[PDB]
């Protein structure tokens, strides 16, 4: 496998891999004909977690090793090549993913200066999945700085947040909690003025983690992209879509019972 | 002893 | 006094000491023409800061030498006792003998701070010289940075390749599941002066280099030495506020 | 429930940041609050046991302000909440079109803060505790014990950063002034002493000028240092020697009253 980015696309990729950081803490990678696909997981498997860079995302890509790459790698072996987006977005010119028993980053940076990354892997399973929005009776989309200007007021330690449908076609964002001293509830009321399209009944209300949502917004504010909720009823996943132009980002969610 | 610094160049 | 000096502004000298506080503790030289002080560590490593006499507004000595070991970390919350984010603070430095305290007069606004800090009586010498030095290269500060600051620090060795052939000038570091390259061609422009005339390739303990990257930080340039016993030479041209420049050096031994 | 009941409303911008500083340099101070609500004041209460009494015109903060007590000639409302909870509520406030105080009992006794944002309704229930009139004797304001020496302060923010660089040094700090505008701080260790000296400070109207001194704690200081985040309209400091130093704040029409004890 090898796979060429440059330009932008390296800053984003780079972005990309922090917000799956922020999921799980290993990292899947899958090159496959549709693009190359990096995946995690949570820690108990409540939470699922996918980027898929498009074969034309990439300056060069070649899915295939003169056999087919199913691999994972530690996150914060990976997430170590990208840490700093400033490093990427200023120095850096080009990042080379390259594969032998190591898989190799290079990135060509300024003034000739190159970067050398030997990560270990580890052959795996494939972590693909099928969560199909288009089950899903319910859904949201509205402009990534609209839901981190919603989700803004909420603690940043807050684990569990509340997505509602209320009266006059309002979206709720209410902070949740568990169990012999009580919690301040924070909620901030949306109307639908904000959102590009709002298909859910009223009453309708899931909780899942905070944490793993801001993981995935993160990503879609600093790209000013769309982000889709689509959801059923609590108990069952919600499917988090973000879209660009060559590259697609899916987060699935368990939502309380 | 104070120090000897090496930056001549060009 | 055996020491007298002043200045109009403290982080000429705060600043620069800053670049090697990584021991609590610091020996100080006073000699004719400026001051020297000297951080050591497990006998691999030496942090020298070179405040030369021209940066004082006011600079006396009269014994050619006069030497005591203070604490590093309270000398320098005394020189910024009036805040690190500043309107100058002056200061006038006056030690005059063994067993005597280093006194320092920091003034701001009319404020006065009067700091009373007591002295121990105090060294390793690498017989680093130039006429024994293999490889040496002048790089452009700025540009390497973000590099360093940014080294794997689960390593325990930091492994630097000097050589006329490829890959020229090399910086690598091993931590777990993960072998790491930093390679700089001569050809570029980060190079100011590219002299290395043997392949060398030489090992330091990460730990003991790390608290070099302050004094990089704050230089413009730096020079970087090796000689045959594979003892490494970083020197960091400083520049202060008031456009003089200072140098920082620092020496270790190898692995 | 109870049948006292309250509801405020803020609308200057001003006073409604003004506001917000208030609420977090609570949250340095303490980590609980009592909140005292009156017909034309609002109080933030501290109990240390280092006390804080800080007091708020109703009519220079809010445009809309109206509460009810228990009892008829007891009209006064004592309340206890976390002060992590109103900074963390006040936050989203700093900046808002409006913002609304009220009492509420929907699930539990609550201070709801409601923020108007630019519409966008953010809503905080801060649990309370409301205290019985039984314990209102112990949340008076303190009586002013005259000092030995009372001198205007410096700008804070040279004894924030005095004071803060030497807690490195020591937790143990020696404050001192004269009747001749003069303050120094002092702290002593076996290895290094430190003084900063302040003059020109000029004193208070109403016997030499010899330092009238109090051994405190650095670290008390410098949480009142620090919620200071200005300079204000009247800085005073009183000492009463080897058992008190008193801090008499104004800014812009809010009292604030700091104590701190003599450690030793």
């Amino acid at each position: 496998m090898k796979c060429l980015v440059t330009g932008g696309n390296v800053k984003v990729l780079g972005k990309a891999v922090h917000s799956l950081s922020r999921i799980g803490d290993e990292l899947y990678l899958e090159p496959l004909e549709d693009g190359l696909s990096l995946r995690t997981v949570n820690s108990s498997r409540s939470a699922y977690a996918c980027f898929l860079f498009a074969p034309l995302f990439f300056q060069q890509y070649q899915a295939a090793t003169p056999d087919l790459l199913r691999c994972k790698i530690l996150m914060k072996s990976f997430l170590s090549v990208f840490r700093s987006l400033a490093m990427l977005e200023k120095t850096v010119e080009k990042c080379c993913i390259s594969l032998s028993s190591r898989l190799v980053v290079q990135l060509h940076c300024k003034f000739g200066v190159r970067k050398t990354h030997n990560l270990s892997f580890q052959d795996c399973e494939s972590l693909q999945a099928v969560f199909d929005p288009a089950s899903c009776p319910h859904m949201l989309r509205a402009p990534a700085r609209v839901l981190g200007e919603a989700v803004l007021p909420f603690s940043p330690a807050l684990a569990e947040v509340t997505l509602g449908i209320g009266r006059g076609r309002r979206v709720i964002l209410r902070s949740y909690h568990e169990e012999t001293a009580k919690a301040m509830v924070t909620e901030m009321c949306l109307g639908e003025e904000d959102f590009q399209q709002l298909q859910a009944q009223e009453g309708v209300a899931i909780t899942f983690c905070l944490k793993e949502f801001r993981g995935l917004l993160s990503f879609a504010e600093s790209a000013n992209l769309n982000l889709s909720i689509h959801f059923d009823a609590p108990g069952r996943p919600a499917i988090f879509t973000i879209k660009d132009s060559l590259l697609d980002g899916h987060f699935v969610l368990a939502t309380l019972s | 002893s104070w120090v000897s610094p090496d930056f001549d160049t060009a | 006094y055996s020491l007298v000096a002043s200045l109009d502004n403290v982080r000429n000298l705060s600043t620069i000491l800053k670049a090697i506080h990584f021991r609590e503790h610091a020996t100080c030289f006073a000699t004719k023409n400026g001051i020297k002080v000297t951080v050591e560590n497990a006998k691999c490593v030496q942090a020298n800061a070179f405040i030369q006499a021209g940066i004082f507004q006011e600079f006396k000595v009269q014994e050619e030498s006069v030497t005591f070991r203070i604490n590093l970390t309270v000398l320098l919350d005394c020189l910024s006792i009036f805040g690190s984010s500043p309107t100058l603070t002056a200061l006038r430095m006056c030690y005059q003998g063994y067993g005597y305290p280093l006194m320092l007069f920091l003034e701001e606004g009319g404020v006065v701070t009067v700091c009373k800090i007591n002295t121990q009586e105090p060294t390793l010498d690498f017989d680093f010289c130039s006429t024994n030095v293999i490889n040496k290269i002048i790089l452009q500060s700025e540009g390497l940075r973000e590099a360093f600051s940014e080294l794997d620090m689960t390593s325990e060795v930091l492994q630097i390749t000097m050589s006329p052939d490829k890959p020229y000038f090399r910086l690598s570091t091993f931590g777990n599941a993960g072998s790491s390259h930093l390679d700089y061609p001569k050809d570029s422009d980060l190079m100011e002066a590219f002299h290395c005339n043997q392949t060398q390739v030489n090992r330091y303990k990460i730990s003991l280099l790390k608290p070099s990257t302050k004094a990089l930080v704050l230089s413009c340039k730096v020079s970087i030495r090796t000689d045959n016993r594979g003892f490494l030479s970083l020197q960091y041209m400083i520049r202060n506020e008031d456009g003089q420049i200072c140098f920082v050096e620092y020496y270790c031994c190898p692995d | 429930h109870h049948h006292h009941k309250f509801r405020a409303k803020i609308v200057d911008g001003a006073c409604l940041n003004h506001f917000t500083r208030i609420s977090n340099m609570i949250a340095k101070l303490a980590k609980t609050c009592t909140l005292r609500i009156s017909p034309d004041k609002l109080n933030f209460i501290l109990c240390d046991k280092v006390s804080m009494w800080c007091e708020l015109e109703q009519e220079n903060f809010f445009n809309e302000f109206q509460m009810e007590g228990v009892s008829a000639e007891n009209n006064e409302i004592y309340l206890e909440l976390t002060s992590e909870n109103l900074s963390r509520a006040l936050k989203t406030a700093q900046n808002a079109r409006a913002l609304k105080i009220k009492l509420t009992n929907k699930h539990f006794p609550c201070l709801t803060v409601s923020v108007e944002l630019l519409s966008r309704i953010v809503t905080h229930d801060i649990p309370i505790k409301v205290i019985p009139r039984k314990l209102w004797k112990d949340l008076q304001e303190p009586v002013v014990p005259d000092p030995d020496v009372s001198i205007y302060l410096p700008v804070l923010k040279t004894m924030k950063s005095v004071v803060e660089k030497m807690k490195n040094i020591s937790n143990h700090l020696v404050i001192e002034a004269n009747l001749d505008g003069e303050l120094n701080l002092k702290i002593e260790t076996e290895l290094v002493c430190v003084t900063t000296h302040f003059k020109d400070l000029g004193n208070p109207p109403l016997n030499v000028e010899h330092m009238a001194e109090v051994h405190i704690d650095i670290r008390k200081l410098l949480q009142f240092l620090a919620g200071q985040q200005v300079n204000p309209t009247k800085a005073l400091c009183n000492i009463v020697n080897n058992k008190m130093v008193h801090f008499d704040l104004l800014h812009e029409d809010v009292s604030l009253q700091y104590f701190i004890p003599a450690l030793s």
